[PDB]
């Protein structure tokens, strides 16, 4: 009952988690094609959305097909005689999803947030962490790397990588490696997560990024 | 920062969604898999040094073929993938992806994967195909396509068992290196 309906509450934002960093991902190709230039208005990018939102060919990646996926799971929960009530509420969580969605790709503003997030997702796991819990390492840094409103501006038609990964790869090196002989950290480099280490990550990464952002 | 832009490409009878997260996660069978994966690189050890391994698969829907071929800028290395139990995903490899990934990637080393190896010898997956006048891609059939398209490797791979599966990728960073 409340057990059937946490399991597709779960399930439903493995989903959405899923669906937001992958949509994000596929639109900063049409980013980086213009060189970093955000705009809702033209045709690549007009086109990327609707077909990201709304394609609905059987496979698609597009949240139209993640859609069909939780209409599987909420019709499961009718056919097991879960309240109607619970049931309404995950499907207006998925229209919410929706509607958040196509406002955000409609606005500049939403598209550069959305963009800089990614980009720092990115770059965290572009530091080269091969211990035991990587997404409890990256939720450690995450509050030590704070990036400019304009990261997405760096985005470049030439450039297989951000350049803000080499960034964190070398700083988080610099201030979390166990040895200068190993070129990457595990479940040693965990002690040296002190206030210390982080503080100075967080200062000397703003550096770099603040040279690389004011380079003529 | 040694960086390999790993893109794969495939119809969805492939099973994309299921080859990346088994490889990244070891999730067990049973557990819940979303419909897309979420592009995000992964670090492996490679002769004693880290390599970040971006893992990229595309939108194959076909209203996005103008705007697929953005992904591809600066690729190292293409998974082309089918479907062992979809002749269908099998000769669109020839037909679509080959052409398509060489239209805007020339020379970028391309492997033949074959997915759903789990499902060649199921006995209900066999009959089924019988019904319908098909046969599972085989082995000998698959490395002749690998040869047609000049791919560098032919595998194959279950993303339920994860028989073959790290070779995929083994062989995608060593495809890399040459």
């Amino acid at each position: 009952m409340e057990r059937l309906v946490k399991k597709v509450t779960s399930n439903l934002e493995t989903e959405l988690k899923f669906f937001k960093g992958r949509l994000v991902q596929e639109l900063m190709q049409i980013v980086k094609n213009e060189n970093g230039r955000i705009d809702h208005t033209s045709k690549n990018w007009q086109e990327s959305a609707s077909v990201l939102l709304n394609s609905q060919e059987k496979g698609a990646v597009s949240l139209a097909e993640v859609e069909r996926a939780v209409s599987k799971m909420t019709q499961k929960l009718r056919d097991q005689k879960v309240s109607e009530e619970e049931v309404v509420n995950i499907e207006s969580k998925l229209k919410f999803e929706r509607a958040s969605l196509e406002a955000k790709l409609f606005d500049d503003n939403e598209i550069k947030e959305l963009i800089n997030k990614r980009i720092k997702e990115d770059a965290l796991r572009a530091i080269p962490f091969l211990g035991s819990d990587s997404e409890s390492f990256m939720e450690k840094i995450s509050p030590f790397v704070k990036l400019p409103d304009d990261s997405y501006s760096l985005l470049k038609a030439n450039d297989k990588h951000h350049p803000f990964q080499n960034i964190l790869y070398s700083n988080a090196l610099k201030f979390f490696a166990d040895s200068s002989d190993i070129g990457y950290l595990n479940d040693d480099s965990l002690k040296n997560l002190t206030p210390e280490n982080l503080n100075a990550f967080e200062q000397a990464v703003a550096a770099d990024i603040d040279k690389l952002m004011h380079h003529h | 920062m040694q960086a390999i832009k790993c893109v794969v490409v495939g119809d969805g009878a492939v099973g994309k969604t299921c080859l990346l997260i088994s490889y990244t996660t070891n999730a067990f069978p049973g557990e819940y898999i979303p419909t897309v994966f979420d592009n995000y690189s992964a670090n492996v050890m490679v002769d004693g040094k880290p390599v970040n391994l971006g893992l990229w698969d595309t939108a194959g829907q076909e209203d996005y073929d103008r705007l697929r071929p953005l992904s591809y800028p600066q690729t190292d290395v293409f998974l082309i993938c089918f479907s062992l139990v979809s002749p269908a995903s099998f000769e669109n490899v020839r037909a679509k992806w080959y052409p398509e990934v060489r239209h805007h990637c020339p020379n970028t080393p391309i492997i033949l994967v074959g997915t759903k190896l789990d499902l060649r010898d199921d006995k209900d997956t066999i009959e089924k195909l019988k019904e319908k006048k098909l046969t599972p891609i085989t082995y000998p059939q698959g490395l002749a396509m690998a040869k047609e398209i000049g791919a560098v490797k032919y595998l194959e791979c279950s993303a339920l068992t994860q028989r073959g599966l790290k070779t995929v990728f083994d062989e995608a960073i060593r495809a890399v290196l040459h």
